[PDB]
Formats: C-alpha cells, sequence, structure tokens
C-alpha cells in the first residue's frame, strides 16, 4: 500500500526514448539477476519475422496469417520486435515458406554477426515451458 | 455471357413441365437468345434491341421497367405476390407470356419460335452447362469450407493464447511489485545499516 | 437416395457423349440403377445385389476391389493415370465397360439395359434434379459466404483486442519501470550523500 501510494504521487516521466529504456531494463536485470522471471528474457535478443514478401520492403506487408499473432506474442512475452534487417538481429522466425532460407542464409554470412535461423514451432513450444529451449532442435 | 435455365407449366398441358433457357451477353436489354424444350423438341428463338424496344413502346412504358419486368418472368424472379402465365401454341409456333393479375391479364412478351430439326444437340449442351456449372459449384464449396475450417482453427487458437495473456497480466505485475518491494526493503536496510554505522561512529 | 450423373464418350460415337445416371440407397453394394441417355433416347438397367455378387463371383476376384473400380469409373473417379472405356450397343441392348492401362485392357464390367417407352420423362427429371442441386449449391454457397464474412470479422476484433491487451502491457511495463528507476536513482543519489558525509566523521 505504501509502496502504491509513492507512485502514484508521481505524475509522469516521458524524457527518455523506447531505446534508453530497453537499454535500462538489461542493465537492471543484469545487476539483479532478474533473468529467472516468467516474462522479459526474450528483451535481450531481437526478433524478426519473414512477414513481408520482400526483403527489407515496407509496402509489402502479408498480415493476416499467423506470423502477425507470433510476433505480437512474442512482443508481449519481452521479446524486441524489429521490423528493419539489421546487423544487430539475432533472431530471425521463419514459417512454413522456406523459399528465402537462402537469402537469409546469405545475409547472415555478409554480416558480421550471425544471428541463428529459427522457426515458428520453437518459441510456441518455448512458452509453455517458459523458457528458452534449445536453438540446435529448432535450427 | 450469362445464361438462366428455367422451369415452365403451360396451360395447354399443364401436367408436363417444360425448360426455358435464356442468354444474354450483358443485360436483356441489348438482346437475348430464349430455346425452350420438354425432352423431345425443342425451339429456339431470338430477341434484339429493336424488337424489345419496339415492344416497350407499343407498351408505352419505361425501358428499365420493361425491362425488370421480363428479367423478373423469365429468370424465375418470381416477387412475394404475382403469377406470370405462359402459352406456346405449337401449330402456330408462337409462344408468348401474360401477367395473370387475379382474373385481369396482361400480356407481356410474345415470340415466334422455330423448332429446330435437331433436339439432340440442345439438349446435350444444356446437360453439359449444367454439369459444369454444378461441378463448379461443388469446388467453390468445398474451397470455401476449407478456407472456413482453416479460419476457425487460427481464430481458436489466438483465442486461446489471448486467454493465456490476459491470465499472466495480473500474475507479471504481482511479481513485479513484490519484486520491487524486495529491492526496496533490501536498499532501506542499507541506509539503516549506514546510519547505524555513522550514529556510531 | 444418392443419385450420382457422368458423361461418357462411346468409342462407337467419340463424337457424341452420353449422360449416364447411377442411383444407389445407401452403397453399390446392394446394387443400383443405371439409366443411359444420349437427349434423344434412354435405356435402364438394374445390377441389384443379386446380380453384382454373381458378377464378383463369375469374375473370381475380390468384391472390395469391384466396389472400388466401380466407385473410379461410374461416380466418375477415374485417376489421371486411369482410363476406363465404355461400349453400348443399342441393336444388343449391351454395355460393357473396361480399363486401359499398358497398352492392355481388362474386362470390368457388362450389363444389359432395356429401353424405355419414351425418354420425355427421363430427360425431364434429369433437368429438374440438375435445377434443384444448382439452387441448393447456390444456397449453400451463398450460407458459407455469410459464415466466411463473420469468421473475417470476428478474426479483425480478436486482432485488435490483442493488439489493445499487448500495448496497454507495454505502457503500464514501462511506467512501472520508469517510476521505480527513478525512485531507485533517489535513494542511490541519498546514499551517496549518506557515504560522502560518513568519511568526515
Amino acid at each position: 500500500n505504501q509502496l502504491k501510494e509513492v507512485f502514484s504521487g508521481i505524475k509522469n516521466s516521458n524524457e527518455q526514448t523506447p531505446e534508453e529504456m530497453a537499454s535500462l531494463i538489461a542493465d537492471l536485470e543484469y545487476r539483479y539477476s532478474w533473468d529467472c522471471s516468467p516474462l522479459s528474457m526474450f528483451r535481450r535478443h531481437t526478433v524478426y519475422l519473414d512477414s513481408y514478401a520482400v526483403i527489407n520492403d515496407l509496402s509489402t506487408k502479408n498480415e493476416g496469417t499467423r506470423l502477425a499473432i507470433k510476433a505480437l506474442e512474442l512482443r508481449f512475452h519481452g521479446a524486441k520486435v524489429v521490423s528493419c534487417l539489421a546487423e544487430g538481429v539475432s533472431h530471425v522466425i521463419i514459417g512454413e515458406d522456406h523459399s528465402r532460407v537462402a537469402d537469409f542464409k546469405a545475409f547472415r554470412r555478409t554480416f558480421k554477426r550471425k544471428f541463428k535461423i529459427l522457426k515458428e514451432s520453437w518459441v510456441t513450444d518455448s512458452i509453455d515451458k517458459c523458457e528458452l529451449q534449445e536453438e540446435n532442435q529448432y535450427l | 455471357m450469362e445464361r438462366k435455365i428455367s422451369r415452365i407449366h403451360l396451360v395447354s398441358e399443364p401436367s408436363i413441365t417444360h425448360f426455358l433457357q435464356v442468354s444474354w451477353e450483358k443485360t436483356l436489354e441489348s438482346g437475348f437468345v430464349i430455346t425452350l424444350t420438354d425432352g423431345h423438341s425443342a425451339w429456339t428463338g431470338t430477341v434484339s434491341e429493336s424488337e424489345i424496344s419496339q415492344e416497350a413502346d407499343d407498351m408505352a412504358m419505361e425501358k428499365g421497367k420493361y425491362v425488370g419486368e421480363l428479367r423478373k418472368a423469365l429468370l424465375s424472379g418470381a416477387g412475394p405476390a404475382d403469377v406470370y402465365t405462359f402459352n406456346f401454341s405449337k401449330e402456330s409456333c408462337y409462344f408468348f407470356f401474360e401477367k395473370n393479375l387475379k382474373d385481369v391479364s396482361f400480356r407481356l412478351g410474345s415470340f415466334n419460335l422455330e423448332k429446330v430439326e435437331n433436339p439432340a444437340e440442345v439438349i446435350r449442351e444444356l446437360i453439359c452447362y449444367c454439369l459444369d456449372t454444378i461441378a463448379e459449384n461443388q469446388a467453390k464449396n468445398e474451397h470455401l469450407q476449407k478456407e472456413n475450417e482453416r479460419l476457425l482453427r487460427d481464430w481458436n487458437d489466438v483465442q486461446g493464447r489471448f486467454e493465456k495473456c490476459v491470465s499472466a497480466k495480473e500474475a507479471l505485475e504481482t511479481d513485479l511489485y513484490k519484486r520491487f518491494i524486495l529491492v526496496l526493503n533490501e536498499k532501506k536496510t542499507k541506509i539503516r545499516s549506514l546510519h547505524n554505522k555513522l550514529l556510531n561512529a
């Protein structure tokens, strides 16, 4: 009750940016080893989705499939969903369509940092366990 | 290119049904071709823009209203309360339809059809068209049912995930508050220890 | 009662196509009734359980395979690699069908049919059944389309609800964390000041 009353005292705080909030959250989790929580483990990992017919295009959305709901659930669980294929991406989810696996592999090879190829079933299995399942069986 | 097949009861022999097929390109206004059959012999005729326009002018009726009435009568567009009576004099090869209106009958259309020498060809063509359309309808129904089943499964999955998320929201909130109070109590202990050490010093 | 119509092109008359309707109550194992026509004449026959059993005994082959082959051929179930050839002789009133494979044809079955008194009734019932089935298919398609529209609306509503829920969760989490880190920063400033003033005393 005292904590709630104290929090009600503060009016608002919008002096920062989402990237700053993500960095601060990661810093606190690392400092206090709070990675055991039922959510927020995916915060440390950026997630990209193959929801575009043409990679790196914002005018060819494929909304209306399981991919959108999967991305929304990943964001809810704490995953940082990224709409741009930057070199900092660490996780990529590919649905039943494996036509562009070669393109993703080529991009991973070109980038200095390699992001493991993952499937949509991996997150579905992991959510029930609430833990980061090994990517070797879902590569 | 569209065509409609309808059933009719000729007043001359109101015991055996007949089938009339009317086909048009875009609308009945420009014209159409009609074919009457009974399973043994068939007759065919055509109506052009000039003929329909002349008939409408003789009727002193608006072209749109006449076209709508013709569509209702010929394309089996029966309304809530309206009866149309057709009859085809075979001897004179004259087929005409009227709008029976409770003891006052208003003749609607009339044409002269020519007895086609070959009825087998037209009957076979009608059967082929019927089979093609039924096959297309069956395929469309199957595809639509499959899509509906898939969408229902997806909706069920999404609803379950939404229930799980809303259930876990409160758990996340309470866990966050508990962790907050834990670390705050740790900081209170730290400040208390520092104050005690300063007092001792 | 289930009846199915199909088209067969006799080798004798490839140009002309014949329409055959097979009607069975529950299964073909108990026989059925087959009526063939070409638009100008018709023939009818029965393969009642006794006839099919006798034919199977004559061929000395498993009943299941025979019923499967009948389903493939008569009901237009022939696969892309499977070809069935039918031949009907009106003079002998016979009709025999076989399967052609590897350039050799193996006899599948043969029946005897009796010409009907008049084909007009057969054609009329065929057309009436086709029209009724077309109307039923149209109604089913309309109902399925309405249900699909309802499914789309429900899916859109659920997606909007999920988006709202995730947005609310993110907003609550970020606000709580911002407030908490502000409090932690203030407490850390206070403890730093306490430590700084501890040294002098």
